[PDB]
């Protein structure tokens, strides 16, 4: 599919140092439906495949001003507070894991070094799976359901849409001859237009002359025609033609798998008249939740350092859970 | 177990100890070597 | 502040470890049954069972 | 003592991306006894020791698979919740001063590069040395009592329990010879046991077949007895032996020394009828303190920014502690 | 100014693990009265001057013990929690944006590495401009008032204060002969002193000699007279010279700009009997401020999430402000 499809430039709001520009790194899309934490990123390059169309996974292209460039996978890198567990790469997307952040950065390396990357605004402070509020992910634990992408390189079930270019301007093109406007298209096709009377559109394939016309008067941009890109909101929509689109299938979409999880351990149980008080240790944050009958009055608390509570025992019914342990049941004593 | 005298020595050179810490052995996980448990945590650092 | 001795777990391969009452503070014994461990070159016991 | 010890593979729960596996840098214990927050990790691994038993401060060996390898003492890290700075390394033991974090994880390169790292979960928040909650150490201040685990090489008083190992299980020391299972122990002690008649046990030396069983029926792991291993709750027991058991002195033990901490500015004071008027101008967090006769009544709370505090002056007294400044005394007129 | 000015050492209560030293980048003053965040940091070093006093943007001047030393600007680090985006460098003067911190370190590298760090306390946590709480530098928005650092190399308005020199200890300086201490000035002002009887004093310009003394009994160091260095609190006055004091215009100084802010989206407002309901939904934290008449009672909260808010609309009206939005007004129906 990346014979039709281009890595391209768009619009950065923090290319560095909160500054705006044209990047080959461009951030388009961040994906945070996956319970289990995973980010799927949408940038404006491609990795894992080579300017000549051909895939390897230690490359990566991007748009190098006029034409693609490639460059090393080892350079990419994401990060929010601080950098990121990148899990997997295949085109304009990005699989990672990420710490607690207030921004998300996507950059790389292009040739003669020089280091591009991508700021936006990204709240990441992902839900907590389970009762159990842990660091590393365990081999043996309780299988609770939630959604990941997929590592797989294949496309199958999500898609994006896609359309022929838009414009990248290049003054280069035009010239003075000898009081006059001169574009020279060089094998593309170049979007132009002028202040001066006569012919000023297209969308030519071939070369123009505009006479009696000023080079400052003019604006020039190589379109395309040939090539296929996503269609972005940070690149205009090619103004010839109409509301064409097409579709290509895209890699790591969501589905349903299970989390592996751990548990805590068996609080100092000690019985009262219509009431149970439980001594509370908990290792690491641990999620404690109770009801009783018709009114469950269902109430829940996460318990970070010792504490001892007293619930209150009906002839119905208790039912408490501490963390990810199998709820325990009480009743009182006839 | 978790309070202060959660472990009990005579002197500080003594060499049997008095404990009771809520210490409870778990089960491993499948096909792993390991000994998991679930423990009262220290008395003397929750008294301080 | 306490301190868990732990010393390495006897994985009885292809037999029934048995626990004797050390006279020790907070002595726990638990003998697990059902356990294929593995390490880095494969299962550690013979047996399945 | 590191010519019969030797680095060995354990039990890591998380070895990247919350996946468990036989780590050669596992986590055995974390102590954090020290009141200058100073942590004393073990790990399975040895750091400043070669594979022929030399000392060498740039070398680190760690278990590569059956026999133990050496890598790069540089590329040895230490992190929580960002980078830790490691202030002693020697044999299982590192020294390391960490931020604030929920997980703690130690990694090394090894030569064919592959980073391995293993995480934990450990609650990092040290508690304040003094009444000031400051980020530097500075060479002149309040000398107060604090305890950490000395830098110096030299092992005199704390200890470790050592045994010979278990079995690293390796499934190609055996093949069909030719429906038959062989054991081709290759130089090396290896424990097999077959779910087969006639033999089926040892802790060999030499050579050994199997007829009439089949090679799935079958399990080997590297032998020994030349060795000694730390205690490890993550590595099995030796059958054969019963309670055998062996002890080596540990590096960097825990002290008594001295914490230096900086101190403050004394506010401008302003007096009224049977109270105090302070105004607090911290250029860090400050611990606040007062207290009165026979009902002191005490109070603290950590100054941020600038602020006013009115306090009662009793006929009794009134005491009051501005940081790591000697307490201020205050008595009404008659 | 260069050619009179010259780098020095200065005490630093942290140069790395909370040790004090003798710094070649030694910190003196941390400005932070630019409203934008930009800090103006001030070092003991110089930026952009090599030894022989010419300019060079990619060079840097430090005091290497007895004399200066050019080093690379690539080496320059200024960090907080996190490393900081330098702005701008200029003699003894940094621009830096830094991320919230509690400690401030400025760094660099010699000829023969060896890495020089400075670690002073400092709390940076710059306020918010305007009413949202943005990442990164917008290219349209609201124009607010703002101060900053000017980029610009020219030194025009501000200044510092200069002096000749305070003490170098060099023991080079002295030699026994044969049995006795010889002073060896080299065209050069030296401060001696000896612990020994006659003379033992100054301050020479020629070579003196101490009669029956032993080198270890005396103290040796380099004036100077010949340059200038600036009025730094953590160098020696020259105690020959009385209050002689020199000024030179500085780079960088405050001065009123514009700072560009961002915005958000309309909320669903609904009317009741004397009081308007607003269903905010905010993409990031906004700003929410409303006042009333005689008695305004103004009140304002950082609206992070969902929030319904019940506000009463008095006869006399209720002005509400919702992030960079125009103020909303509103007025009961009679």
């Amino acid at each position: 599919v990346y014979k039709a499809t281009r890595p391209y430039l768009a619009h950065c709001p923090d290319c560095g140092e909160g500054h705006s520009c044209h990047s080959p790194v461009a951030l388009e899309r961040i994906r945070n439906e996956a319970t289990d934490g995973t980010l799927k990123i949408q940038v404006s390059l491609q990795i894992g495949i080579k300017t000549d169309d051909s895939h390897d996974w230690t490359k990566l292209r991007y748009m190098d001003n006029h034409m693609p460039a490639d460059a090393e996978r080892a350079g990419l890198f994401v990060r929010t507070s601080a950098p990121c567990t990148i899990t997997g790469t295949m085109g304009h997307f990005i699989l990672a894991r990420c710490p607690k952040g207030e921004t998300l950065t996507v950059g790389f390396t292009d040739s003669r070094k020089i280091s591009h990357s991508c700021t936006h605004p990204f709240h990441h402070d992902p839900p907590v799976i389970g009762r159990e509020k842990f660091h590393s992910r365990p081999q043996h634990g309780k299988e609770l359901p939630c959604s990941t992408y997929v590592q797989s390189t294949a496309a199958t079930t999500e898609e994006i849409e896609v359309h022929m270019p838009p414009d990248t301007p290049d003054r280069t093109l035009m010239s003075q001859q000898s009081g006059n406007v001169k574009i020279t298209v060089n094998g593309q096709t170049v979007r132009y237009k002028c202040n001066c009377g006569g012919s000023n559109e297209g969308l030519t394939t071939t070369d123009k002359v505009i006479n009696n016309c000023k080079v400052d008067q003019c604006h020039a941009a190589v379109t395309n025609h040939k090539k296929w890109q996503y269609n972005s909101p940070l690149v205009p929509r090619n103004a010839e033609l109409g509301d064409r689109k097409g579709k290509i299938h895209i890699p790591f979409p969501l589905a349903n798998v299970t989390c592996r999880v751990p548990k805590a351990r068996n609080p100092t149980v000690t019985y009262g008249k219509n009431q149970v008080i439980m001594l509370l240790y908990p290792d690491h944050p641990t999620l404690l939740s109770y009801r009783n009958g018709e009114e469950p009055n269902y109430q829940e608390e996460w318990v970070m350092h010792k504490k001892e509570v007293v619930l209150t025992v009906p002839t119905e019914g208790l039912e408490v859970t501490w963390g990810n342990n199998e709820p325990y049941k009480y009743w009182p004593q006839l | 177990p978790g309070q202060f005298g959660d472990i009990q020595s005579r002197t500080p050179e003594s060499k049997d100890v008095y404990a009771n810490t809520q210490l409870v052995l778990q089960r491993p996980a499948a096909g792993t070597v390991h000994v998991p448990y679930s423990q009262a945590p220290s008395g003397f650092k929750y008294w301080l | 502040e306490y301190k868990t001795v732990i010393p390495s777990p006897y994985v009885k391969c292809c037999g029934t470890a048995e626990c004797k009452d050390k006279n020790l503070p907070d002595y726990s014994c638990k003998v697990f049954t059902g356990v294929y461990p593995f390490m880095w070159g494969g299962a550690y016991c013979f047996c399945d069972a």
